[PDB]
C-alpha cells in the first residue's frame, strides 16, 4: 500500500513530467490538510466502539427485519460478526484518511471481499448503508470536535460503497 | 441520466457530442435545481401520496391480491408504490427514465408474473399514484413526473 | 410467529379473482421494570429474548 | 448430448463387441421406465411456470437477496434469475427423458461456475433455489418420479459447485 | 514512507493509529513543505550537479565503460545518474528512503551485474555526486539529503 | 437414438417436448423388446452372415482387395462387415440410425477412399449382406434392418 | 397432423421418410378407428362438458367476466369453451397439437389481452373442461385429449 | 404444407362446426389406405436412383436434349437435370404419403414454369420426363400403388404446363 | 456507464434509499459545474487535430519510435498511434462531461494492457504521450478546466501503469 | 422519413433558394404547434392497448369477421389484426409528432393495398377500424389533438382505399 | 431535422418516444424562434458574406482557380459559397447538420476532385466563411453556425 505522498513521488519519475508546476500544488494542497486528516483520525480512534455500536443500533432500526429470524443479524454469532466487520470497515477507512490515498482499502479490505460476502451470503445492502451510517456518525463528531473542511472524510466511505455495491443502471 | 445518452449518442457515430448534445446538456444543467426541488417534493411526500394513491387504487380495483385481507401483501403493495415512486425520483434528477427503465422496468413483466400479480392493476395503481403525486407539484414541475408515470404504466401494458 | 399463507403459487386464490378467497430470592437491592415507562420497543425485545 | 441407450451403445462400441446381457438388461430398465419418465415430462410441462414461481416463493422471497442491493433486486435481475430457473427445470426434464446427466453436463454446468462468478451470482442461494425446485417437483408430480426428477437436480446442484 | 509504516504496524495488531504515531505523522506532514522545498532545490540543480559530478568521477575513476570511448555507454551513465539525482529528490520529497529503495535499491546489484558494469565504480559515482550536492545545500538540508546518499551507496557496495 | 433426436428438436425452439414428440417417445419405448429382440438375433447370427454374404460378395466381384491373395485384407474386410452388422444392430437398438450415421457412415467415403478400397464393391458386399441378413430374420424384423443396410449403400454410394 | 410433421422432419434433411417416420405414420394410422370414435364422442358431449366445466369454473373463479351479469360475455366464454374442444378434436383426429396450435394457440395471449379477459382464469376455465371431458373417456383414450388440454393450458401461461 | 387430414379439418373449421360424417368416411378411407402409401413410399425410397436413371434413358438420353447445344449437354445441365427429376420424385412421394398436393404446389410447381423460361429448359421435355417417371415407378410399385403416384405426376406436369 | 447523477443514484438505490444531504449536494455541485465542463468538452473538440498534433509532436517525433524498427514505424503504425491518442483524447472528453471515470474503466482500460502487450505497443511511451497531451490540454483551456480533464488523463495514465 | 422542416427544406432547396417568408410563416406554425403535437403523442403512447382495444370492440368484434371464415378468425389472424392497429396507432403518432405524412407512406402504405389483396384481408373492414380508431383517440385527447391525428389517420385509410 | 432522428431512434426499437426523447423534441421546438432568426439573418446577408470572404480566401490563397482570371471559375465558387452558406442555414433551421451532409458533404471530395478544385483551397474559404459569418451572430447565435461551418471544414479535409 501507498500514501498520497509516495504516489506522488513515484509518479513524478512514470510520468516523466518531474516535479513541474501541477504536482507541487497538488503536493501543496495535501500537505493543508495534513493536520485535519491526523485530528479526525484521532476522533475516530477515540470514539470507534461507540461509532460502530450507533451505526449498528441505527442499521437495526432501518433493517428491523435483519435482527427477526431468519435475518442476517439473526443471533448473538451473528451480531457479533456485524460488529466486528463495522469495526474493520472503520478501522480502514481512518487508515485511508490518515493516507490520504485509496489503495489501502483497494489492498486490505476490498480485495477478494465480494468473494467473501458471496460465499458467506452477507448482504451488501446493509453493507452500504451500514458504512454510510458510519460516516454520518463521524461526520456529526467532527463538527462536535469544531471541525470545519472535512470534506476528505466522505472520500473513503463512499468510496468503499461504490466499490462493493452492485450495478444498478 | 441524459448526460450518459448524449455521450453514447456521440460515442455510437465516434465523434465528440454535437451542437445539439451540447443544447441538450446546457439545458439540463440549466434545469437540474428544479429537478432537485422536484426530487426532495417526491421524498418528502411519499408516504401520503402513497396512502392516498392507495385508498383510490382500492376504491377503483377492489379485486387485487393488496385488497385481499392478507396484511403480507398489502404491505408489500405499499412498498413497491413506495419504490416506483423512489424511481420516479431518480429518474427526475438524471432527467431520463434510465434509473426506472434499468431498475423497475426492464424485466418488470416476468417479474410481476412469477409473483402471480395482474398488470392491470399495477397499471391502475400507477395511475392512482400519478394522480395524487401531480397534485403536489406544480404543472411545470409535474410536466416531467407524469411522463416517468406514463412510462411506468406502458412498461407494464 | 406469523405463517406465510397466500405466497405465490401456492393456490390460495384461483385465477386472477382475490375478493372470493375470504369468505428464588431477588438479588439485594433488585428493582422492577416498570412496564409503562420502560417502552413498547423494549418490552418487546424482553418478551422476544 | 446422449442418453441412456447412446450411453449403452458407446460402453459396447468403445470395446467393438455387441451389447453384452447386463447392458441389455438396463436397456430393458430403461425401456421400461420410459413410460413414467413421458407421464412426468408431461407433468412438469404442464406445470413449469408454477413450478417455478413456487422454487422462487420457497427460497427466495422475503429474503435479503430480493431486498434492495440484493442479486434479485431490480426488475431485469429478478427476471433473469427466473429465466436461469427456467432453463434449469427445462434441462432437468430433458436429462429425466433420456435417462442421463450427459445433457446437463455439457449444456447447463460446462461453464456455469465461472459465469456466476464472474456475474457475482451467489452460489449457495442457487443451489439452495435448486434443491427447493426438488422440493416442489416431488410435491407436484410423487415420490418415485419425484426422486427420479431429483436425481438430475442434485447433478445440476453439485455441478454448481 | 513513515505513514505507510504506521498503518502497517498499527494493522499488524489490528488497532487503529494510536496517539503517539498520529504524532509522528503530524510532525512529518508539518515537515513535508520543507522537504518538498529541499527537493525542488534538488531537481532547480540536477543538471549542474551531474555535469560536475560526472566530471569528477570520470576523473577518479577513470577506467570504467562510460569513460571507454562509446558514445552509448556514457549517455547511458549520464542518464542513470541524472535518474539517481531525480529518484533521491522524490524520496526527500516522501521523507523516508522508501521511494527510492523500492525504485532503484532492490536488485540494482544484480541489475548492474547483469549489465557488467562494476559497482564500485558506482559507488564513487554517487560519493562525488553526493559531494556536488552538498557543495549547494545547507548544512541543515544536507542532513535530509545525505542519507539517501548513503543508502544508496551501501545498497551499491558487493 | 431417437430420444435425443426428440430432445434436441426440442431444446432447438427451447420448449418442452410438444404431445406429439410425447407420443412418439411412448411408442418408442413401448417397442423395446423387440428391437433388443432383433439386436439379439444379429448379434446371434453375425459369423455366418458375414461368411455367407462373403462368398457371394467373392463369387460377384472377384476382382476386389480382400480376395487378390492377401490374408491380412481379407480379415480386414471380414471384420468390416462384422462392424456394420454390429452398428446396424445398433441403429435398431437405439430406433433411430443416429448411431450407425455418427459411428460408420459420415465420412465413411473418406475413409474408404484414404484405404483405397474401391466405394462399388464396398456397396456390393453390403447387399449381399442385406440379402444374408434378410434370410435369418421375419419380414416384419427385417424392415428395419433392410432400412438400415440401405442407409449405409447410399452412403457410400 | 402428424403426417405433415414427419414428411416435414424428412424433407428438412432432403430425404425420404426414414423407418423411424415410417414407424410413426404406420402407428398414426393403426389408431385412427380410436381417434374417430374419441373424436365422435368429444362432439357428442361438446354441450354438457362446457356446462358441466362452466359451472365448476364459475364455483372456483366467481369473479370473471363471464359472470358479471352479462349475458353475451357468459355466452362468449362458453362459446371459446365450445370452440376449444372441437380444437382438441380436430387435434385428435389429427394425431398431432397442430391443428389446435394455428387456429387456437398461435396468439392465444394477444387476442384475450385485446378483449381483457385474464389468463388465469382461462387456464381454471381449460382445467375444469379438462375434468369433465376426461370423466367420460376410457383411462387409455383421455392421454390424448389431456395432451392437448394440457397444451392449450401451457399456452395461455 | 396440408394433408388430407388437415384439410377435412381446415374444411370443417371453416364453418365453425365438427367432422361432418361424410369428411369422417374420408378420414377413414385415408387410415385405411396409409399403409399401402407407406408401403409405396418405402419401395421409391428404395429404387430412387434407379427410377431416375430408367426416366433419363428412356425419355431424355439419345435425342437432341444431350447432343451439343441441348439443354442438358454439359456435365453440370445433366447434373441439374438429374437432381430436378430426384425432387420430383421424392416430392410426389411427399404427396402421395400425405394424400394431398399442397407440398407439390408449395415446394416444387410454385414459379417452377418461369424459372424453367427463363433457364431455357424445354417444358415439354420436362413434361415428357415426368410422364416416363410415372410408367417408372407404376413397373416398379405395381397398377394400384402406380396410378397413386401418377396422380401427383399429373399435377406436377399440369403444373408445368 | 455512469455519469456522476448515476453514480449518486445507484449508491443510494443500493440502500433503497432516496438521495441524502450530502449526495444531494454532490449533485448541486455537479450541476453548478456542468457549464465549466460543457465549454471544456467545445474547447477540446474544436481543437482535437491540434492537440493530437502537439502531443506527438513534443512526446513522439524525433525519437526512435518513428525511425525504422521503432513502433510508430510505417504510416499503419503512425495513423494507429494518431488515433489511439484520439481515442484517449475523446474518451477523456466524454469522462470529463460525465463527472465520472467508469467509461474510462469499461471502455478504453479494459484488456488495454494485454492487448498492447500483444501488439508490442510500448507502455510507457503510451503513458508519456498521455502526459503530454494533459500538459497541452491543460495550456489550452486554462488551470481549472485542465486539472479537471488531467484528472481523467491521470486515470488513464494510471490505469497503463 | 421527412418531416415538415425537412419539407420545408427540400421544397426550398430543389429551387436552390432560402426559406421564403411563407415557408418561414408555416415553419412557426410548426414549432408553436411542437409542445401540443408532444402532449398528443405522450398521451397516445401511454393508452395505446386502450385504444386498440377498444377500436376492435366498437368495430370489428361481434361481426361476421370474427365468426369462421371470417378474416379475423382463429387467433393468429385476431393478433394479426390487433398488431396491425397498433402499427396504424404508433405510425400516425409518428406521423404527428413529425407534422409530416412521409412516414405513413414509406413504412405503412408501401404496397399495403396489395399485400391486404393477396392475403384477403378487408379493405373495407380495416377502414372501418380506422376510422373507429380515429373517433377513440378524438374521445380521448381531445378535439384540436384529435383532429390533428384524425388528419393522419384519413390519410391512412385514403392510402387503403 | 431531429425531429426525424427522434422519430427513426424510437422506430428502431419498435417503441413510442421515451420520455428522454420527448424532452428532446420540446427542448429543440422551444428554440424555433431563434433558429428562424439566425436562418433570417443568414439569408439577409449572404451576399455581404460571400464578398467578404471571397476577399479574404483570394487575399489568402491567390493561386486558384477562383482567383485565375476566368470570370466562370470567379461565379462558381461565388455560388458554392452562397449555395454553403445556404446548406448552413438549413441546417440551423433543421436542428442538425442532416440538411448540409445530405445535400453538400457526402461525395464532396469526389465533386471537386473532379472539378480539379484543391480541397485545401475549400477548406480555406469556408474558414474565411465562417470568420465573416460569426461576426453578425451574437454570442448565444454562434455555436451552431460555428459547428455546422467545422462540419463542412471537417468533411473536406
Ligand atoms: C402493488 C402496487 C401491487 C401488488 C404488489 C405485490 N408485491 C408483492 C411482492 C413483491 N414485489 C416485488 C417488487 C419489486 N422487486 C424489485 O426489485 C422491484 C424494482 C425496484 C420491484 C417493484 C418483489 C420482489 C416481491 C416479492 C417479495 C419480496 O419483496 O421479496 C406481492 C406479493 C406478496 C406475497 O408474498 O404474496 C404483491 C401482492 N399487489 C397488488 O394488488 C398491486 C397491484
Ligand atoms: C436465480 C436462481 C439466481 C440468480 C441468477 C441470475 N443470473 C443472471 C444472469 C445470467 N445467468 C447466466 C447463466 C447461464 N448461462 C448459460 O449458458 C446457462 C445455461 C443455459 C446459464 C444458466 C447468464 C449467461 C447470465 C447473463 C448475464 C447478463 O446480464 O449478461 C442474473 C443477472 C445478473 C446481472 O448482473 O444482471 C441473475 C440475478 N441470481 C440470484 O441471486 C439467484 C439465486
Ligand atoms: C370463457 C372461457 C372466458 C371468457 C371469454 C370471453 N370471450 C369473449 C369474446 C370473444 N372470444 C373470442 C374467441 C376466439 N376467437 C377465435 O378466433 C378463437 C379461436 C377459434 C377464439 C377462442 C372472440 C373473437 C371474441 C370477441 C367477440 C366475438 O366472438 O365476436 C368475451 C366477451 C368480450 C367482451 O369484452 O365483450 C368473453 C367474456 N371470459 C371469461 O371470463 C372466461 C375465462
Ligand atoms: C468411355 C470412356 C466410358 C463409357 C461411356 C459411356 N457413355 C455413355 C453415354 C453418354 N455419355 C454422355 C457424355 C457426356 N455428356 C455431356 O454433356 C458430356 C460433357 C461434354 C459428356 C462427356 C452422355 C450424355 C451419354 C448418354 C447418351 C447420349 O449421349 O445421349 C454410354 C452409354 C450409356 C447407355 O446406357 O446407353 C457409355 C457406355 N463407358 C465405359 O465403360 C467407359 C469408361
Ligand atoms: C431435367 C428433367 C430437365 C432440365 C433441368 C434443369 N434445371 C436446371 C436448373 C434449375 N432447376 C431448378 C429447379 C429446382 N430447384 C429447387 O430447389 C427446386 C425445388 C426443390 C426445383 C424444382 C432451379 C431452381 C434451377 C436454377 C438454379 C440451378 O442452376 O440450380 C438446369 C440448369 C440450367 C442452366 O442453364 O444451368 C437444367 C438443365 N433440363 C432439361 O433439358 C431437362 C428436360
Ligand atoms: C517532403 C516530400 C514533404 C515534407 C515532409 C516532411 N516530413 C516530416 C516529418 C516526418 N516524415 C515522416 C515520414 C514517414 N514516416 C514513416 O513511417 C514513413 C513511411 C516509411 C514516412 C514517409 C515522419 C515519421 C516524420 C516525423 C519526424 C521524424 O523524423 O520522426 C517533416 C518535418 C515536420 C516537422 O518537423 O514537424 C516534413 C517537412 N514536407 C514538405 O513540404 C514536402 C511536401
Ligand atoms: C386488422 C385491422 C385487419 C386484419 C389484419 C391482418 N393483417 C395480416 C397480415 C399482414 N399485415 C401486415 C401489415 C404490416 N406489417 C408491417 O410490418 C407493417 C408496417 C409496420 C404493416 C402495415 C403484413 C405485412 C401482413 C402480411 C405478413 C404477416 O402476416 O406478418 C393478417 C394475417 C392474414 C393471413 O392470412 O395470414 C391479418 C388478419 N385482418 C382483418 O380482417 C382486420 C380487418
Amino acid at each position: 500500500m501507498q500514501d498520497k505522498l509516495t504516489s506522488v513521488a513515484k509518479n513524478c519519475d512514470l510520468t516523466g513530467s518531474s516535479l513541474n508546476r501541477e504536482v507541487v500544488e497538488t503536493l501543496k494542497e495535501f500537505l493543508a490538510d495534513g493536520e485535519k486528516r491526523v485530528q479526525v483520525a484521532g476522533v475516530i480512534g477515540s470514539n470507534a466502539a461507540e461509532i460502530v455500536k450507533t451505526a449498528v443500533s441505527l442499521l437495526f432500526q432501518e433493517y428491523p427485519e435483519l435482527v427477526s429470524p431468519g435475518g442476517n443479524a439473526y443471533t448473538t454469532r451473528r451480531y457479533n460478526m456485524y460488529v466486528r466487520d463495522m469495526n474493520y470497515f472503520l478501522r480502514y477507512c481512518s487508515y485511508a484518511i490518515v493516507a490520504g490515498d485509496a489503495s489501502v482499502l483497494d489492498e486490505r479490505l476490498l480485495a477478494g471481499l465480494r468473494d467473501t460476502f458471496n460465499s458467506l451470503g452477507i448482504p451488501l445492502g446493509p453493507t452500504a448503508r451500514s458504512i454510510q451510517l458510519m460516516k454520518n456518525i463521524v461526520k456529526e463528531k467532527l463538527v462536535t470536535a469544531g471541525m470545519t473542511n472535512i470534506t476528505f472524510v466522505d472520500e473513503p466511505f463512499d468510496y468503499v460503497v461504490r466499490e462493493i455495491s452492485e450495478t444498478e443502471i | 441520466s441524459i448526460v450518459t445518452e448524449l455521450i453514447l449518442n456521440a460515442d455510437s457515430e465516434s465523434r465528440y457530442p454535437a451542437p445539439k448534445e451540447i443544447q441538450v446538456y446546457q439545458n439540463f444543467v440549466k434545469t437540474g435545481e428544479q429537478r432537485i426541488r422536484i426530487a426532495k417534493i417526491l421524498a418528502e411526500n411519499e408516504q401520503r401520496i402513497v396512502q392516498n394513491g392507495s385508498a383510490r387504487f382500492w376504491e377503483r380495483v377492489p379485486n387485487t391480491p393488496s385488497n385481499s385481507g392478507n396484511e403480507r401483501k398489502t404491505a408489500s403493495c405499499q412498498r413497491d408504490q413506495g419504490w416506483y415512486i423512489r424511481l420516479i425520483a431518480y429518474s427526475v434528477l438524471a432527467g431520463s427514465e434510465k434509473p426506472l427503465e434499468e431498475i423497475g422496468t426492464i424485466g418488470i413483466k416476468e417479474m410481476y408474473n412469477n409473483l402471480e400479480i395482474p398488470l392491470r392493476n399495477i397499471v391502475e395503481c400507477m395511475r392512482c399514484l400519478k394522480e395524487e403525486a401531480l397534485s403536489l407539484m406544480s404543472e411545470e414541475d409535474a410536466l416531467e413526473v407524469s411522463a416517468y408515470f406514463d412510462y411506468v404504466m406502458r412498461s407494464l401494458s | 410467529p406469523k405463517e406465510k399463507i397466500g405466497l405465490p403459487g401456492s393456490g390460495y386464490y384461483v385465477g386472477e379473482d382475490f375478493l372470493t378467497a375470504a369468505r428464588d430470592p431477588l438479588p439485594g437491592g433488585f428493582r422492577f421494570i416498570n412496564v409503562s415507562r420502560y417502552g413498547a420497543v423494549r418490552m418487546k425485545r424482553s418478551m422476544r429474548d | 448430448m446422449q442418453d441412456a441407450i447412446t450411453a449403452l451403445i458407446n460402453s459396447s462400441d468403445v470395446q467393438g463387441r455387441y451389447l453384452d446381457p447386463s447392458s441389455l438388461d438396463k436397456l430393458q430398465n430403461y425401456f421400461q421406465s420410459g413410460d413414467m419418465r413421458a407421464k412426468t415430462a408431461i407433468a412438469v410441462s404442464a406445470n413449469a411456470k408454477n413450478i417455478v414461481t413456487k422454487t422462487v416463493a420457497k427460497s427466495l422471497l422475503y429474503t435479503d437477496i430480493t431486498a434492495p442491493g440484493g442479486n434479485m433486486y431490480t426488475c431485469r435481475r429478478y427476471a433473469a434469475c427466473v429465466r436461469d430457473l427456467d432453463y434449469f427445470l427445462r434441462y432437468a426434464t430433458y436429462a429425466m427423458l433420456a435417462g442421463d446427466t450427459s445433457i446437463l453436463d455439457e449444456r447447463i454446468l460446462n461453464g456455469l461456475r465461472e459465469t456466476y462468478n464472474s456475474l457475482g451470482v451467489p452460489i449457495g442461494a442457487t443451489i439452495r433455489s435448486v434443491q427447493a425446485m426438488k422440493e416442489v417437483v416431488t410435491s407436484l408430480v410423487g415420490a418415485d418420479a419425484g426422486r427420479e426428477m431429483g436425481v438430475y437436480f442434485d447433478h445440476i446442484a453439485a455441478g454448481l459447485s | 514512507s513513515i505513514i505507510t509504516k504506521a498503518i502497517a504496524s498499527a494493522d499488524r495488531e489490528a488497532r487503529y493509529l494510536s496517539p503517539g504515531e498520529l504524532r509522528t505523522i503530524r510532525d512529518f506532514y508539518n515537515g513535508g513543505e520543507n522537504r518538498l522545498r529541499i527537493a525542488t532545490t534538488l531537481i532547480e540543480n540536477r543538471k549542474e550537479i551531474v555535469e560536475r559530478g560526472s566530471l569528477k568521477f570520470w576523473e577518479c575513476c577513470p577506467d570504467t565503460p562510460s569513460n571507454s570511448g562509446n558514445r552509448t555507454y556514457r549517455a547511458s551513465c549520464l542518464r542513470d545518474q541524472d535518474w539517481y539525482i531525480r529518484l533521491i529528490a522524490y524520496t526527500v520529497i516522501v521523507g523516508d528512503v522508501e521511494p527510492l529503495k523500492d525504485i532503484g535499491i532492490v536488485g540494482v546489484k544484480e541489475m548492474y551485474e547483469s549489465l557488467e558494469i562494476p559497482l564500485r565504480n558506482w559507488v564513487e559515482c554517487i560519493r562525488c555526486l553526493k559531494e556536488v550536492t552538498l557543495d549547494l545545500l545547507s548544512r541543515e538540508d544536507a542532513a535530509e539529503v545525505t542519507p539517501y546518499f548513503d543508502c544508496l551507496i551501501q545498497g551499491m557496495i558487493p
